[PDB]
Order: structure tokens, then C-alpha cells, then sequence
RNA sequence: GGAACUUUACCAGAUCCGGACAGGAUGAGAUUGACAGAUUGAGUGUUCUUUCUCGAUUCCCUGAAUGGUGGUGCAUGGCCGCUUAUGGUCGGUGGAGUGAUUUGUUUGGUUGAUUCCGUCAACGGACGAGAUCCAAGCUGCCCAGUAGAAUUCAGAAUUGCCCAUAGGAUAGCGCAUUCGGUCGAAUUCUUCUCUGCGGGAUUCCUUUGUAAUUGCACAAGGUGAAAUUUUGGGCAACAGCAGGUCUGUGAUGCUCCUCAAUGUUCUGGGCGACACGCGCACUACAAUGUCAGUGAGAACAAGAAAAACGAUCGAACCUACUUGAUCAAAAGAGUGGGGAAACCCCGGAAUCACAUAGACCCACUUGGGACCGAGGAUUGCAAUUAUUGGUCGCGCAACGAGGAAUGUCUCGUAGGCGCAGCUCAUCAAACUGUGCCGAUUACGUCCCU
């Protein structure tokens, strides 16, 4: 199902803003595990493709795939997009960006 | 338990044709000329090669942290694991993934086939190369598709020998008639150090010392 | 693989709707009138 | 319902339906030996990368 | 204690090159040494079919992959081991250590 | 491309949206998911009745998008096959033609070779051929507690008069042999095994040979592990074919379908269906045999797992031994080992051998084992259209050497014989390799193609 729920949204999205790229394997039974920091949580790979669809489309990440993975990367547009989406602290930046 | 070495070494193989897909495409912009790694008990130290080596970097190394970050969740690298280095291209000239590269955006920007192809064969005798190769294909004129080379130079292509003289590399074009394949061969000249040539001369080269 | 024009014999199944109930919540708790003034509710 | 409906026969996991290749995600013609799991085009494609080199 | 080096790699020169250098730094250290015995090389072989569609004569490609294979035993303790062991090793070249009983 | 489901593209039906996004209409109740009842092939909320649950993720319709083993290989890329196994191919400058074009690149001898020598309006070049590269034979250094050997101690075994049921032929005539469980120690060593770079062969040596009458070479023999591309492979030019592949890919233009779908799942069926024709195999028609015994004996190779699941390993994989066994096979169990020169393994393969004093005796017969019956075990979620082994029946199936035609092949070759890998949960009459036993014929020709 791609009925994604509010909260594993909001850790894929706060996962997407801390380690600035997501890689996900591409099957439709499958599980995306992401650190988020302290703890570990799950996403359906089914459901982690439904929400990076619809930044693609909205021109907010930059999509590579390659030997059955994708590899999605936020681009300055998303990066804006997800520090207002949870509210980040304005010069906030993704572990990439940060010196 | 432990993997026996056979499945260890099919799976660094495994794991080399994955990255180098992956590089392949992600800086086919760039003059993305080959990776190396090499793993210790610390670290990996996975090596880039590129020509227009800025651009790979990005700014304060952002697009080669974010390719580090593709690397790292891909494999399940763990923290300070993984480091990533960038080096220039030596010569440009002599590297056929720099030049297919290159003829292929001269294509992508519309531009004529004749043009395109014999400026890299300028350019890549210019560099010291003793012999290079174009070839085009596709649907360049109309709805037949033909073929068209231009050649300059030395060029084996018999015996083994060639695969270390002769460095090819082959593109896929998306034009809007279709797909037109570009490939570049380099016959390489022989470097003393083996750096940019293999070393040893040609299979079939007999010299004669001159008596001192 | 064309469309071969498919004759149904069963009629065409309609989708589930789900059924609106208006202040459902409305209906799970019961307001009794304290001698105090006020009211009370319980679950029901 | 139909979510455990769906995708039932894939989740057992035997067969050809459940193997494909590492690269190109097909399910016809696998290598399997050394476990490669490569598609026997893909890997004639991929030979010298992952190691093997055409002598005799 | 014996304490047992396995050198395996895919490249026959890199393979040859990393042995030596061992063999040379174990010299320097006057400890005991068992020659380095060369196991027997394995071949792995894969056989294809070189058209991708079935169409035309029946012709193979034959992919072999090779590895090479070298064992040196040390006469030393393993804090003495470690440090032989202990430069830049040539890439595609694994080098591991075990205690011998 | 050895399809039970899957695969799967086909057929009969049922779900799912995996129609992003944008613009509008609903909307804190947008919506999601469901027990029971029946709908149904479904102890499938698919849908309904009936209720709760979820909650701004979605539903509604408009454009759009997406996926497709949908079309078109006569729109293409890439790859492969074939023209084409042979010796072929093209510039520059110069010569010759009004020009296409030609010369070079021709002719004689030689070579598998446009390989060489000579000649020569050509001269200089570039590819292919050759060389290179990988295996196989001889050999050097290196090397072993994942390979072996020889000696020395102790420990056990045979031990001399022996003549088979009829008992031949076949080495022996300072110290007699034997025991990988005797899992006994010790010492020394690299003949055998392992291999990263080397060595070694080249027409090198010899003919009152051939030829030369320069040369390039050739034929016999010698040397030698190997005597002519050493052997066997890999690679392999330039021009082409409307050859094959859009069923390998997130390789692709155009085009088609797109919410009761040609997308995608799930259930069942089919890809296996038989008056018949054809290609390629397997098994045979028996005595140079079939059975029942016994002996000695290869090589290439394969082997177990997650960011899961359990308490850094342990369980998947392959095996030995034991047990079952106080009574068939196939099984089923227990224990141990192996990441693979370490366990399997001293790899007891099958052709083969046996003076086995074994059975059969020329017959569709103890040849042949198609077809079918009954019990039982095993792989799997599922075995009916027998999945596959094993047991006993069936053998009274054709077949007694195959018309016209026709394939492949020159030495460790043909043919015969098994083994491993590959497909693989289970299933090789296939393929890719490997070793074993090992010939007849030719050493030519251009008659056929
Ligand atoms: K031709
Ligand atoms: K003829
Ligand atoms: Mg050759
Ligand atoms: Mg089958
Ligand atoms: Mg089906
Ligand atoms: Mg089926
Ligand atoms: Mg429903
Ligand atoms: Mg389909
Ligand atoms: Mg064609
Ligand atoms: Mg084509
Ligand atoms: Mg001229
Ligand atoms: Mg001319
Ligand atoms: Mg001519
Ligand atoms: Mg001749
Ligand atoms: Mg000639
Ligand atoms: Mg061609
Ligand atoms: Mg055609
Ligand atoms: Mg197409
Ligand atoms: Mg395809
Ligand atoms: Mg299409
Ligand atoms: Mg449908
Ligand atoms: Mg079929
Ligand atoms: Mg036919
Ligand atoms: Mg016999
Ligand atoms: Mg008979
Ligand atoms: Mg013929
Ligand atoms: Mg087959
Ligand atoms: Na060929
Ligand atoms: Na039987
Ligand atoms: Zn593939």
C-alpha cells in the first residue's frame, strides 16, 4: 500500500534534511531502514518511492538510479522546502552542506 | 562463517561494477575517467578520476560529500568507514571516456557529425596519441540509419595486445529521431614510467641497440 | 494484445463509500444533567 | 482483505519468479554460480569490471 | 608462536610484489620464516553464449577469473607481526592474519 | 527455452493504482482499514447489510503523467550471426587515361598466408597475416604443519613339511617380507605434487636429396620432452546483409492501451494437448553378449545468508562416520568436519580385468525394456495430466543391422566410457568442460560441392 502515515513521512523527511541523499533499493516487498540518528526506523520501500515521487515532480530532488537503487538528492529548492516543512532553524543545513 | 576467497573475490567485483555504473552516470557531465579503491582495516579510500575536476567537488566539496552519502547507504558503510578522493586527468586527451564524453555533448548541443568527430581526432593527436578513432551511428541524414567513421593515425586491432594500446569506450546518444551510439579509440603511445601507456613496446617491434 | 470488446454478464461493481456519520462522536458520551448544574458524561 | 491478497505467490520466495538480476532486474536467463546473480547478457557486458578476462 | 600470513589477490604482479616485501621486512627482523608457499592457483570459469538473442551459430565466450594464493608463517609475537605487516599495500591485494596452534 | 504455482508474454475470471503533479468541487471529518452475516472459486470489507476504526497521507473530474515480455529489428543504439577461414584492404605523392578508373597490389618460384625472394612507373606508408595472449607436453630457481618421501627406534602380523575338485603359463634364488588405526615416536630430505617469473625449437645440424643455377625455400634423416604456424584455442582487417534481437536492461524514436487496463497482483487452466510429417538425441537388435560375483583403478570441478530472524556467533550448503538393523530397497535419524590443496579424499567412476575351473547356448531367448498394474517413500505452499527415486508384477511392444538419401572426422584423433559443472526446492536422453580405453584409413586430388 501506498497510503503513507503522517509520522513516517515526517521521519523520512527528517532523515532527507539531516543526511542530504536517500538510497532505496527498488522492489515493491522490501524495507528502507534509516538511522535518523539515536534509534532505527522502518519504512515500506513502496512508501519511501510514493514521497519521492511527488518531490520529483514538484522539482525539490535530483534522482539517480543505478543497478536496482535509487539515489535521491534535495537540491537548494527542497532543501528550503523541507527546513520550512519541519520548521527548521533558519541556517540549518544537511550534513553535506555542513563544514 | 567466513566467505571462502572465491566468494570474496566475486564479490569485490560485484561490488567495482556497482560504483563504476553508478559514477558512470551520476558525472557523466564531467570528464568521469575511472575509480580505484583500495580498503583497509581503517578506511576505503575510493579515488575519482575526472577532467573537469571542480565540478565534482562542487562548492566546499558538497556534490563529492553527496556522493559519498550515495556510497555510504548503498553498501551500509559505517561512520568515517568511507572517504572519497577526486583527482585530475593527466592528460585528456589520451582517455577515451573523456572524449566519447565530450563528442557526445558536442552531439546532444546539435551539431554536425563531421565537425563533432574530427575535432576530437585533432584534439587527441594533439595530445601525443599515435592513432585514434571515431565512429558514429544512427539515423544522422533521415529515416535509414548509417554508419560513419573517421579514423587518423596508427591502430591495431587483431591479437591481445590492442587491449593495452587501444583504449576504446562507447556512448548512447538520445537525439530526438532516436539513439545514435558515438565510439572513441585511442591508440595510447608508450610512456616509459607506464603511467599514460603500457611501457613495453609493440609485440611485433624488433630495435636493434646501436653499438656504442 | 488489443481491447477485444469484453461483454460483462455480472453487473459492474460499484466502489465502497464510506458512509459519513455526522457527529459521530456526538453519540459515544451521555450528558447527565448534575443536580449541581452542570453535567456529566460517561462512555457509552 | 486484499493486502494480504496482494503479492502473495512473490512472498514465498521460490522459483524463478523470485530471483532476478543484480543489474538489469530480469528474471530470465540467471548466472547463479559463485553466486553472481547476473543476467547472462549483463554479465558479458560487465566481465572485465568484475574481474573475468576472455583468454582461450 | 606461529603466526600464519595468507596473501591472496586477483593480480599475479600485485600478489608477488606485496609476498616479497613481506618476506624482505621479516628478513630484517631476523625472526624465523617459513617460505612462502605458493597454493595452487583456482580458475574460475564462466561459459556464455556471446549473441543475447539465440540467433545464428552457437558460438561461446569463455570468462576466466584467477586467484592467487601465498601463506608465510611467522616465528614472532604479534605485536612484532603487526608492525611487519604494516606499509602501503598494493590495491586488490588482501592480506590476512591468523595464529597458528 | 530441462515452464507443476511463480516465471508467463496465452485463455477464463477477480482485485490493486504502482493516474506523480497542476488547476477546480467537497472537506476536522477529505479518507484508510475492517469483525459478523452473503456476495464469491475465495475462514477474498471485492461489494453489500451493519458498525467501529484510521485521519488531511487520500479520495471526486479536467488536463497530464506513468507502467507495458503492446506494435514496428523495414525508424534505431548495443551486441551477435553470416558473407569469409580463407588472405584479403586502403591512403598520400608520382606515372597512365577526356573520363569512370588504373598503376602501386602485376608476373615467375616459394609459403596456410598480398608469406617471402626476384622483378618492376612507381615510391613511401597504414591494417589484416605473422607477432602478441591463454592452456598442454621438457626443464631452472622458489616451496611446504592445506604436498610428499626415505631411513632409524620401539609395537604388532606371516614364517617352510605342506602341490586345489583337473591346477597349466608367468620376475627373483652382509641383512626375508608386511601393517595409511600402530590415528607409536624421532630424524633427515625434495624424486614425485603445488607455482610467480625464467630456460627450451630455429629449418638449428647433415645430404654427392629436390631446387637454386642468385635467392626464397622444400623433402628425408639427425639432435631432442617436443621437428615444423610444436599442439589446441583466443584475438582477428576493409566493405557489406533491409540476417537476428524493440522477449536482457532505468538502451531508445514514433505509435498503441492506460482504472471492469495490453499496467499490476491473485485463483484456475494452458505453454506438455494427437490420424500425421520433419530435424537433433537416447536405448537396442545380443555370445567381441547378457546376468551373478571379484579385482585394480581417473580428471575437471562444486559447496552455508540480509541493516532479516534467534542468543560477536548459529541455522541454511556439501559431505564422512554411525545409527536404523533382534532382518528388503528407498528412507528416516544422531554425531563430527569443511569457507574448500585442510572435510569429502589415500577422490575405490565406468569402459576394462579375472585359470570366477559360475549360470545361460542362437532363441525375439536370461537379447530389448517400450507400455501398463499395485504398495510405499521423498521434494514442494500445491504432484491429478503419473515431479522424482525404490519394490514386485507387465515384457506374448517394435526391433534379428535398417531403401532412396545423408552428417562428422586425420592422433591420444574417431568411436566407446563414465564424471563434474551448468539450468536446479524437486527433475538431464541437453549443453559446457573433464579424464579413461583407444583404432582403421590417407600423408593425396580438383571428379562432385
Ligand atoms: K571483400
Ligand atoms: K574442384
Ligand atoms: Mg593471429
Ligand atoms: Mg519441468
Ligand atoms: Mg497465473
Ligand atoms: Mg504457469
Ligand atoms: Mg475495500
Ligand atoms: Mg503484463
Ligand atoms: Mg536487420
Ligand atoms: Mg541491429
Ligand atoms: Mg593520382
Ligand atoms: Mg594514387
Ligand atoms: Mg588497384
Ligand atoms: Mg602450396
Ligand atoms: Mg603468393
Ligand atoms: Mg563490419
Ligand atoms: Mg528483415
Ligand atoms: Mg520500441
Ligand atoms: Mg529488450
Ligand atoms: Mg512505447
Ligand atoms: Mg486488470
Ligand atoms: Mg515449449
Ligand atoms: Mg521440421
Ligand atoms: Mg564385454
Ligand atoms: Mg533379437
Ligand atoms: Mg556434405
Ligand atoms: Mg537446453
Ligand atoms: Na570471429
Ligand atoms: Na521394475
Ligand atoms: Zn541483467
Amino acid at each position: 500500500s501506498t497510503y503513507v502515515p503522517k509520522p513516517s513521512r515526517d521521519n523520512v523527511y527528517r532523515f532527507f534534511f539531516t543526511e542530504g541523499v536517500i538510497a532505496c533499493k527498488k522492489d515493491r516487498m522490501g524495507t528502507w531502514t534509516g538511522t535518523l540518528g539515536g534509534n532505527t526506523f522502518t519504512v515500506p520501500c513502496i512508501q519511501v518511492m510514493q514521497l519521492m515521487r511527488s518531490l520529483k515532480s514538484r522539482n525539490l530532488i535530483k534522482e539517480q538510479y543505478a543497478w536496482r537503487h535509487y539515489y535521491w538528492t534535495l537540491n537548494d529548492e527542497g532543501i528550503a522546502y523541507m527546513r520550512s516543512y519541519l520548521h527548521l532553524a533558519p541556517s540549518a543545513m544537511p550534513n553535506t552542506q555542513k563544514p | 562463517g567466513p566467505l571462502s576467497k572465491k566468494r570474496m573475490i566475486i564479490r569485490d567485483g560485484v561490488f567495482y561494477a556497482e560504483l563504476f555504473e553508478f559514477l558512470k552516470r551520476e558525472l557523466a557531465e564531467e570528464g568521469f575517467s575511472g575509480v580505484s579503491y583500495h580498503v583497509t582495516t581503517l578506511r576505503t579510500e575510493i579515488v575519482i578520476k575526472a577532467t573537469k575536476t571542480r565540478e565534482v567537488l562542487g562548492v566546499n566539496g558538497r556534490r563529492i560529500r553527496e556522493l559519498t552519502a550515495c556510497i555510504q547507504q548503498r553498501f551500509n558503510y559505517k561512520e568515517g568507514k568511507l572517504q572519497l578522493y577526486v583527482e585530475r586527468v593527466e592528460v585528456r586527451g589520451l582517455s577515451a571516456m573523456a572524449q566519447v564524453e565530450s563528442l557526445r555533448f558536442k552531439l546532444l548541443s546539435n551539431l554536425q557529425v563531421r565537425r563533432a568527430a574530427m575535432g576530437i581526432i585533432r584534439y587527441v593527436m594533439e595530445s601525443g596519441a599515435k592513432g585514434c578513432e571515431v565512429t558514429v551511428g544512427g539515423k544522422i541524414k533521415g529515416q535509414r540509419a548509417k554508419s560513419m567513421t573517421f579514423r587518423d593515425g596508427y591502430m591495431i586491432k587483431s591479437g591481445t595486445a590492442h587491449k593495452s594500446f587501444v583504449d576504446s569506450a562507447c556512448r548512447h546518444c538520445y537525439m530526438r529521431a532516436g539513439c545514435i551510439g558515438v565510439k572513441v579509440k585511442i591508440m595510447l603511445p608508450g610512456d616509459s614510467t607506464g603511467r599514460n601507456g603500457p611501457s613495453e613496446p609493440l609485440p611485433d617491434v624488433i630495435t636493434v641497440i646501436e653499438p656504442k | 494484445k488489443k481491447k477485444k470488446k469484453r461483454i460483462f454478464t455480472k453487473p459492474k461493481k460499484p466502489t465502497h463509500r464510506h458512509k459519513l456519520e455526522k457527529m459521530r462522536a456526538l453519540k459515544y458520551f451521555k450528558v447527565t444533567e448534575n443536580d449541581d448544574g452542570s453535567y456529566k458524561v460517561e462512555r457509552t | 482483505g486484499h493486502l494480504d491478497q496482494w503479492r502473495s505467490r512473490q512472498k514465498i520466495g521460490m522459483g524463478k519468479g523470485a530471483r532476478c538480476c543484480v543489474i538489469c532486474s530480469n528474471q530470465k536467463a540467471l548466472i547463479r554460480k559463485y553466486e553472481l546473480n547476473v543476467c547472462r547478457q549483463c554479465f558479458r557486458e560487465n566481465a572485465e569490471h568484475i574481474g573475468f578476462t576472455k583468454l582461450r | 608462536q606461529t603466526v600464519r600470513l595468507t596473501i591472496t589477490s586477483r593480480n599475479a604482479k600485485a600478489v608477488e610484489s606485496v609476498t616479497s616485501q613481506l618476506l624482505t621486512r621479516a628478513r630484517d627482523e631476523k625472526v624465523t620464516i617459513h617460505g612462502p608457499v605458493r597454493l595452487p592457483t583456482r580458475t574460475l570459469k564462466i561459459t556464455t553464449r556471446k549473441t543475447p538473442c539465440g540467433n545464428g551459430t552457437n558460438t561461446w565466450d569463455t570468462f576466466e577469473l584467477k586467484i592467487y594464493k601465498r601463506i608465510i608463517d611467522l616465528h614472532a609475537p604479534t605485536e612484532q607481526v603487526k608492525k611487519i605487516t604494516s606499509f602501503t599495500m598494493e590495491s586488490g591485494v588482501d592480506v590476512s592474519i591468523t595464529i597458528l596452534d
